[PDB]
């Protein structure tokens, strides 16, 4: 299918406008074609090889140059072998049964989010005993201490510090170690989809080897070794387990690759963001600024699933923008190819699915979350973004445009933090509407020679990090202990040189501490929390 | 080619910002002096009571206007040993009832 | 000094006693924190606008109003001389910037120099192809010069000098522009018959 | 310095539970710790 | 070392060469004339008490001529006859004909 688009897309729009109607027709009913029947699949193959022979005698017939034409053609009786061929039959009849498996999976899928939101739950009901117990037995002293007292912050003495412990406590092995290290580390970002895939693969394989002649039940495979779990006490195919040992035996770099493909199709929404804003990101100047918009408001605003619709609406914008340019390029088709092909990969690898703006409005106040807070990489991201805007004074219009983006940058980072302090939710959703249209309208201004542009990109690709991050942090939603040192945490020597580091900084300090004792709500004055501040 | 009207720019590209980096450090550094540091002269800047030593001291103008020098200096005595140890500051800036 | 500052923020406490634990300051927070925070960003943000608005001097077109042209073969007198001012001189126009785009089209280094410049910024003298004087010279100058073109056996440089002045309040440090252009001519050549 | 710290902990906490006048109780005891250096050596040691 | 660095006032600037041409049309320069210190009167008070003569009724003339020093203006003088001839290409004499 890429092939053919590509065969339709280098060269002039004579007659390769058909083939962009096949990778509509083809990539929208590719898994339904390949799960029809070989007549039909046989039939559609024979009418697009006989447009194919249709239009190169038609591109004779003018009064070498055919050569994606000739590739495509080879390609597509390639195909046909290989759907005559009785070989793939079973391998048809594998992707029968991932037809039959899906709703499992997605009980599956809700069954370790529920997992997840209870164990979440836990640790909130814990942390709130912690912090009750804390707060009884500072009231129970300083009640003890106003009582041996009677026997206003000026007011201390020495019989307030008694000694109460009573309540408290050669070059090649080098390659290959960091190379199964990075392998280490991606398969610990994979466990949880590559668990997923495991289970979901053995019961495949299990469904297919008893669909030699019928199969007629389900719950009747769920108890061939009850209902809503995730357990794994069942039987061993040796055939898995000799998959197993093969894929076991390889242990150099191919396991690599291997599991950096596993993490490109776990997580798959992300490139797909990714190249998103790519597209925009080289020489889009207005044609991709409406479809990322709604990216972040659809997609990243209703529920940790994308919307159910959205991904549509994406990929018919997608081919409607490719189709528009064609009012008669090279690089810019070939990044809407890409992007609309990585918008179908996930499509597929999915496999799953004014009177209504209130309403998931009001399901973003439903208090349903995780309450994860990131804060830290927000302001990480700015603080780069920053920088690099600094640097990049390394025609002559475009500073004063950075260096009016600097003040509005600085404001924009003043009022996130206000907003994280006092807990509030609603008014970090109104930053985010407001900020991700105006950056978009800025977009514009730009250009009414390389090197410039070159930052400028980099600079909207960083703060669209920052307004995913942000993004996410609408949807996990502010957990009630947000009031603590960002870098201290534990004791570590690493944390000492980092947190020095931090100090170190101009005008770092005493911002924070500034902007905490304006907007946390204290009864001392600026001087008391610089005190406080500092002796701690 | 237009012709600059007064070409003041007087530096190149690299080696202008060493300039301001300098500068917003020098003042970053001064703002941290007194912002920052103000730990170690908490006792001297903090007294819930004080009319015990500004007595001593109106006295010690008082005796300063008289004359009467060995009062200047032995109340100059008492300030600096008042001074000089902490703990007799706490037996001495209470208040009364 | 300081316990008289001391005293002072005392007894500006006892005609006013607070009540305990509470009146957490709510405006004077915002007073004071937007003060500190506005002096900050200031202090850090307007070094780079006394940095800015002094490079704010792109500059300005220097349309030539004097131009000058000789042609000086060999050292006895400058034979041909003239000059010209902007009523001889034409400012391109726009149409002439299209005749550039297309008199010049092969040569990508000659169309990224043609595209370079703004419309204003390059003219058309134009020069009388007769003299407006004479070869006022000496004649046994004159003697000297006809005795070398016809039989001095060697060569002969002949100086082309074009020459610009432009205006002065626009700015410019530099004000009568030129170069010479050398051509040899050999003993008894075919221009030197000429 | 575990004594002061597990002290400002509690500042940060009761400063985080709205309690205030447990914040500018501890604000006391901290003012006052550090004013009288005699106290902090009586309250700085270590255990066994 | 504010001030002493501002005591820059300034000198005179007598012109030692005054040029002046009559160039009608663009066949040839028809008048030209250049002439010297030896030409040029540096102006006499009796120049001065003349200026605050000559031009009594404007006051804007009054404060224009009050304002310079007296050693600020001159007086050339050109000669009448040329000092050379109308050499022209008798074309060009032909054509402005």
């Amino acid at each position: 299918l890429v092939v053919v688009f590509v065969a339709g897309a280098t060269r002039i729009s004579i007659f390769g406008l058909g083939y962009l109607l096949a990778c509509f027709y083809l990539l929208l009913f590719g898994t339904t074609l390949l799960q029809k029947d070989t007549r039909a699949q046989l039939v559609l193959w024979d009418c697009l090889i006989l447009y194919n022979v249709t239009v190169i005698i038609s591109k004779n017939m003018l009064s070498a140059g055919i050569i994606w034409d000739s590739i495509c053609f080879f390609f597509l009786l390639l195909q046909r072998r290989i759907f005559l061929s009785h070989y793939f039959l079973h391998v048809s009849a594998d992707l029968k049964a991932t037809a039959l498996q899906a709703s499992r999976g997605f009980a599956l899928y809700n069954a370790a989010n529920l997992k997840s939101i209870n164990f979440h739950r836990q640790i909130e009901e814990k942390s709130l005993a912690q912090l009750k117990r804390q707060m009884k037995r500072i009231r129970a002293k300083q009640e003890k201490y106003r009582q041996s007292q009677a026997s206003v912050i000026h007011s201390g003495d020495y019989f307030l510090f008694e000694s109460d412990s009573e309540e408290e406590e050669f070059l090649w092995v080098l390659g290959q170690a960091t190379v199964d290290g990075l392998t280490r580390w991606l398969r610990a970002f994979t466990k949880h989809h590559r668990t997923m895939s495991d289970v979901l693969c053995a019961e495949r394989y299990l469904l297919t080897q008893e669909l030699l002649r019928v199969g007629e039940v389900r719950r009747g495979v769920l108890d061939q070794l009850a209902s809503e779990l995730l357990l794994d006490r069942r039987l061993h195919i040796p055939e898995l387990e000799e998959a197993e040992r093969f894929e076991a035996q390889q242990g150099r770099t191919l396991r690599l690759l291997r599991a950096g493909y596993q993490c490109v199709a776990a997580h798959s929404e992300l490139l797909c963001y990714f190249i998103i804003i790519l597209n925009h990101m080289v020489t889009a100047s207005a044609a991709s600024l409406v479809l990322p918009v709604l990216v972040f408001l659809w997609a990243m605003l209703t529920i940790p699933r994308p919307s159910k619709r959205f991904w549509m609406t994406a990929i018919v914008f997608t081919e409607v923008m490719v189709v528009t340019k064609y009012l008669f390029t090279d690089s810019y088709i070939k990044y809407d190819l890409v992007q609309l092909m990585a918008l179908f990969f996930h499509r597929s690898q999915l496999l799953c699915y004014q009177p209504l703006q209130r309403f998931f409005h009001d399901i973003l106040h439903t208090k349903y979350r995780a309450a994860t807070d990131v804060y830290a990489l927000m302001f990480l991201a700015d603080i780069v973004d920053i920088i690099i805007i600094i640097f990049g004074f390394w025609d002559d219009q475009v500073p004063q445009a950075f260096l009016f983006m600097l003040l509005v940058q600085f404001g924009t980072m003043v009022i996130d933090r206000a907003l994280y302090l006092r807990k509030t939710v609603l008014g970090k959703l109104a930053f985010q509407v407001v900020l991700v249209v105006a950056i978009h309208i800025w977009m514009f201004f730009i250009l009414p020679m390389f090197s410039q542009n070159a930052v400028a990109q980099l600079w909207y690709f960083v703060k669209c990090i920052y307004f995913a991050l942000s993004a996410y942090q609408i949807r996990c939603g502010y957990p009630t202990r947000i009031l603590g040192n960002f870098l201290t945490k534990k004791y570590n020597h690493l944390n000492l040189f980092l947190f020095q580091g931090f100090r170190l900084v101009p005008f770092l300090v005493e911002l924070r501490a500034v902007m905490d004792w304006v907007w946390t709500d204290t009864t001392l004055s600026l001087s008391n929390w610089m005190c406080v501040e500092d002796i701690y | 080619d237009k012709v600059s009207p007064p070409s003041l720019g007087f530096l190149a590209g690299y080696g202008i910002v060493g300039l301001y980096v300098s500068i917003v450090l020098v003042v970053g550094k001064f703002v941290r002096g007194f912002f920052s540091e103000i730990s170690h002269s908490i006792m001297f800047e903090e007294l819930p009571c004080v009319d015990r030593i500004l007595k001593l001291c109106q006295d010690i103008f008082l005796v300063r206007e008289t004359r009467e020098l060995e009062l200047e200096e032995e109340l100059y005595a008492k300030l600096i040993f008042l001074y000089r140890s902490p703990e007799t500051m706490i037996k001495w800036t209470r208040e009364r009832e | 000094a300081n316990i008289f500052i001391i005293k002072c923020s005392r007894e500006t406490e006892k005609k006013y006693p607070q009540p305990k634990g509470q009146k957490k300051k709510k405006i004077v927070k915002y007073g004071m924190g937007g003060l500190i925070i506005l002096f900050l960003i200031a202090i850090i943000w307007f070094p780079l606008l006394f940095m800015s608005l002094i490079r704010s001097v792109v500059g300005v077109v220097n349309q030539p109003i004097d131009v000058t042209v000789t042609l000086k073969l060999g050292g006895y007198e400058p034979l041909f001389t003239m000059s010209a001012q902007q009523p001889s001189i034409v400012p391109f126009t726009p149409q002439a910037y299209e005749e550039l785009s297309q008199q010049f089209d092969p040569y990508p280094l000659a169309m990224q120099f043609i595209s370079q410049y703004s419309p204003e910024d390059i003219v058309t003298a134009q020069i009388e192809g007769s003299s407006g004087a004479l070869w006022r010279i000496s004649p046994p100058s004159r003697a000297q010069m006809k005795q070398e073109l016809y039989n001095g056996t060697a060569d002969i440089t002949l100086r082309f000098t074009w020459n610009f002045q432009r205006d002065l309040a626009k700015g410019g440090t530099v004000e009568y522009t030129n170069e010479k252009h050398t051509l040899e001519l050999a003993p008894n050549s075919t221009a030197r018959r000429q």
